[PDB]
């Protein structure tokens, strides 16, 4: 199935040329079977992008081109556009498993916006949640670009990993990213320590917020 | 050349079955080769099997023995896939896709919009809703953030609006975390003017259709 190998990520600024490799073996690409490409815009279905190694269906931009060679195939986008930000899969046929084989998938990012530093807001558990014998710390990370953050939590500046749940970043209605982290605690754990901290690292910068049971 | 329309999202327990439909409009559906391809959350693409309606022949994929049953109703021009003995790993978006007419393994030139299928031992549960109250801790200059915490619900989705839809500017509703308990949570924040804190009323309106519950929670300062 997912037996053709692609890089996980490819990046470029608008106007740049990028390529995506599709690496297979002798039982597919390989055994001279055609390679096709699909484009998956976020939230949508895959659409055919290239078929028969190099052909464009009607209404796929000139930018896109495909080639195959020996055991590999390649997709080129010559002049990245914002709207090219999507997932790309190669596909072909494998005679050793007698069926469709897909690529692992490549996410291309179009760096078409300047770096945006994150806004971080930390909420302590509400007393209402405490009355319910639960306690949840809420760390909201907003308006950052590009879309990679790491979150670490501390109790009295000492790390915790258990109780942590974090969403992968996703775009807002202004094309910057947001993300959220949650630290689950018992009301007793909560009332023990002197403070809790949410620490957010983005492009070499750190923002730390703190809340205390007092 | 073809419009493929799939049936609605589905929520199922382990061990039950699910039938998905794909309705064609245009072209000549009864001449095409029809595949089902699934995509797990954050994962790649996986072929379930194909049907060739010309011969009435179905080729399921090796990984799904007895579980997958594919089907065309030649009168209403509708393809079906039934996957049985569901497990949680069967959670995915399922696509109907056409290859061209033929017995070869052609590319997929046309694709339905996808059907979300969620397999979980969890049972339907509306959320608990807790205020994320504004205070100096959430204030920076002209703006203050406040929010609602939408806790432990199943299944997706949940919608949050503020003041019944009256307030849309400054609002982000985050995607959900899935917890080990099988239950979802998300937050909704609204960034408002700092001066409006304490004289403007803010109410988050959570709607969970799968459990038929709506919650209105007013969110107040300190």
């Amino acid at each position: 199935q997912s037996v053709l190998t692609q890089p996980p990520s490819v990046s470029g600024a608008p106007g740049q040329r990028v390529t995506i490799s599709c690496t297979g073996s002798s039982s597919n690409i390989g055994a001279h079977y055609d390679v096709h490409w699909y484009q998956q815009l976020p939230g949508t279905a895959p659409k055919l992008l290239i078929y028969g190694n190099s052909n464009r269906p009607s209404g796929v931009p000139d930018r896109f081109s495909g080639s195959k060679s020996g055991t590999s195939a390649s997709l080129a986008i010559t002049g990245l556009q914002a709207e090219d930000e999507a997932d790309y899969y190669c596909q072909s046929y494998d005679s050793s498993l007698s069926g469709y084989v897909f690529g692992t998938g490549t996410k291309v990012t179009v760096l078409g916006q300047p770096k945006a530093n994150p806004t971080v807001t930390l909420f302590p558990p509400s007393s209402e949640e405490l009355q319910a014998n639960k306690a949840t710390l809420v760390c909201l990370i907003s308006d950052f670009y590009p879309g990679a953050v790491t979150v670490a939590w501390k109790a009295d500046s000492s790390p915790v990993k258990a109780g942590v749940e974090t969403t992968t970043p996703s775009k807002q209605s202004n094309n910057k990213y947001a993300a959220s982290s949650y630290l689950s605690l018992t009301p007793e754990q909560w009332k023990s320590h002197r403070s809790y901290s949410c620490q957010v690292t983005h492009e070499g910068s750190t923002v730390e917020k703190t809340v205390a049971p007092t | 050349q073809v419009q493929l329309v799939q049936s609605g999202a589905e929520v199922k327990k382990p061990g039950s079955s699910v039938k998905v439909s794909c309705k064609a409009s245009g072209g000549n559906f009864n001449t095409y080769t029809i595949s089902w391809v699934r995509q797990a959350p954050g994962q790649g693409l996986e072929w379930m099997g194909r049907i060739i309606p010309i011969f009435g022949i179905v080729n399921p994929a090796q990984k799904f023995p007895g579980r997958v049953t594919i089907n065309v109703d030649k009168s209403t021009n509708t393809a079906y896939m039934e996957l049985s003995s569901l497990r949680s790993e069967d959670t995915a978006v399922y696509y109907c896709a056409t290859s061209g007419v033929g017995l070869h393994f052609g590319y997929f030139d046309y694709w339905g919009q996808g059907t979300q299928v969620t397999v979980s031992s969890a049972s339907t549960k509306g959320p608990s809703v807790f205020p994320l109250a504004p205070s100096s801790k959430s204030t920076s200059g002209g703006t203050a953030a406040l929010g609602c915490l939408v806790k432990d619900y199943f299944p997706e989705p949940v919608t949050v609006s503020w003041n019944s839809g009256a307030l849309t500017s400054g609002v982000h509703t985050f995607p959900a975390v899935l917890q080990s308990s099988g239950l979802y949570s998300l937050s909704s924040v609204v960034t408002v003017p700092s001066s409006s804190l304490g004289t403007q009323t803010y109410i988050c309106n959570v709607n969970h259709k799968p459990s038929n519950t709506k919650v209105d929670k007013k969110v107040e300062p300190k």
